[PDB]
């Protein structure tokens, strides 16, 4: 199966910026080479096929090169919608086999997460279970670091994090540690806090309540 | 029932027979036995199927990269494109018939 | 107007069958092969399947070889999939693409489906506990609200924010998937200081696999 691997698996950059993603062969496919671009939650969209041929409606800032074993896709200056996961495809023969991606993200500022603590509604606890939420805000770089503390004692193995994909106004990102309890083992202790550690940050912010 | 081969086929030794015509291909495929497909046309224009095609139901019989194939098609008086596949590997070539 | 719209996918039990269909419109059908493409959630495109313009020639993925069938009905101008033994890894959201060229055998896929969602699994469809996510942080923050959705199967959920009218400052991050074998899903919006007196805040879950959609009202504590 000829094993299409592209490079880098992510990439961060600014807009004006060039980008260029590789993408080699297990074996030559001459210019037998497609490309596609998927925004998230979105199907993909064909950008450029036999290497360097645009499709009908692509933006000329795209091209593509390559021959044989090692063909690239090259956005001349990035723009604030070229933000996307791309794949590479040899259709050189069958079966039709993909690479895994690469991921293009928008660099900007860094920006500091405004950080909220939600408790656990009422509603909640008089099914049986208790979850606290932790939302960072609008924060810039993804690389973020969120520590549960109940009664200052960390936790681990009852959180669980989900970040959203990267805004289109501002380019921010947004994740939310989700910490769950027994209802029994919640109603023990008293104050509840998600420490917050970011490369936009002076100094550790955490936000907290005391009850349970 | 045979699939119709999907690798890129070739072009070797080139040719007549005082009225058919012959050509070997070389196909640089794994997915053998698949149907050869082979047909001649006006090119660009939908390549409606023009010609014969003498040789019966040609298949590459066997599974191994590079096979050769010889193929003897009718193909019409005047200039002509001997096309050899289907989709994006389609090769074609230009004939001439006894004018 | 090329418009391709998958029908057919859903949750199904392990060694169990569904098929999927592909109605296209905006071109000559007769003349162009059609393929079907998949993707994990979270990972990368794999190909499944590809068919001819006249049928007479059929491609499979060795993974997919031997338990799915691909057909067309070139009267009706639509394209199925029957798979027959479905398995854990078969889940995936599975996409309808066309040739970029008539009369092909699938090398390019030129318009793509948004898709429809296959699950495979031996879990039963629960639909989700909505609680609030109730705003306090007492010239504020900025202010912040929302919604937990909790303990559903299968994926799909969709939250919506007053009835649509909500729709700056929104969060929808992706669900987690719980030790429990249950998906957990936070969505938020951050509303100006002031007005939460004035302007009520209501999200509205809907779980189609469970019929389960509601408008739970977000008040202040």
């Amino acid at each position: 199966d000829i094993q299409m691997t592209q490079s880098p698996s992510t990439l961060s950059a600014s807009v004006g910026d060039r980008v260029t993603i590789t993408c080699r062969a297990s074996q030559s496919i001459s210019s037998w080479l497609a490309w596609y671009q998927q925004k998230p939650g979105k199907a993909p969209k064909l950008l450029i096929y036999k290497a360097s041929s645009l499709e009908s409606g692509v933006p000329s800032r795209f091209s593509g090169s390559g021959s044989g074993t090692e063909f690239t896709l090259t956005i001349s200056s990035l723009q604030p919608d070229d933000f996307a996961t791309y794949y590479c495809q040899q259709y050189n023969s069958y079966p039709w086999t993909f690479g895994q991606g690469t991921k293009v993200e928008i660099k900007r500022t860094v920006a500091a997460p405004s950080v909220f603590i939600f408790p656990p509604s009422d509603e909640q606890l008089k099914s049986g279970t208790a979850s606290v939420v932790c939302l960072l805000n609008n924060f810039y770089p993804r690389e973020a670091k969120v520590q549960w503390k109940v009664d200052n004692a960390l936790q681990s193995g009852n959180s669980q994090e989900s970040v959203t994909e990267q805004d289109s106004k501002d380019s921010t990102y947004s994740l939310s540690s989700t910490l769950t309890l027994s209802k029994a083992d919640y109603e023990k202790h008293k104050v509840y806090a998600c420490e917050v550690t970011h490369q936009g940050l002076s100094s550790p912010v955490t936000k907290s309540f005391n009850r349970g | 029932s045979y699939s119709l081969c999907t690798a890129a086929f070739t072009f070797t030794k080139i040719p007549t027979l005082h009225g058919t015509v012959t050509v070997e291909v070389q196909y640089a495929g794994t997915d053998g036995p698949c149907k050869v497909p082979a047909q001649m046309a006006v090119d660009m224009q939908t390549l409606t199927p023009v010609g014969r095609l003498i040789t019966a139901n040609p298949v590459i019989t066997e599974s191994t990269e590079n096979s050769k194939m010889m193929l003897e098609l009718d193909p019409p008086f005047g200039d002509s494109y001997i096309v050899i596949g289907v989709g994006e590997k389609k090769i074609t070539h230009h004939w001439h018939r006894s004018g | 107007e090329v418009q391709l719209l998958e029908s057919g996918g859903g949750l199904v039990q392990p060694g169990g069958s569904l098929r999927l269909s592909c109605a296209a419109s905006g071109f000559t059908f007769s003349s162009y092969a059609m393929s079907w493409v998949r993707q994990a959630p979270g990972k990368g495109l794999e190909w499944v399947s590809a068919i001819s313009g006249s049928g007479g020639s059929t491609y499979y993925a060795d993974s997919v070889k031997g338990r799915f069938t691909i057909s067309r009905d070139n009267s009706k101008n639509t394209l199925y999939l029957q798979m027959n033994s479905l398995r854990a890894e078969d889940t995936a959201v599975y996409y309808c693409a066309k040739d970029r060229g008539p009369r092909g055998v699938g090398e390019l896929f030129d318009y793509w489906g948004q898709g429809t969602l296959v699950t495979v699994s031996s879990a039963s469809t629960k639909g989700p506990s909505v609680f609030p996510l109730a705003p306090s942080s007492k010239s504020g923050g900025t202010a912040a609200l929302g919604c937990l959705v909790k303990d559903y199967f299968p994926e799909p959920v969709t939250v919506s924010w007053n009835s649509g009218a909500l729709t700056s400052g929104v969060h929808t991050f992706p669900a987690v998937l719980q030790s429990s074998g249950l998906y957990s899903l936070s969505s938020v919006v951050t509303v100006p200081s002031s007005s939460l007196g004035t302007q009520t805040y209501i999200c509205n879950v809907n779980h189609k696999p469970s019929n389960t959609k509601v408008d739970k009202r977000v008040e202040p504590k």
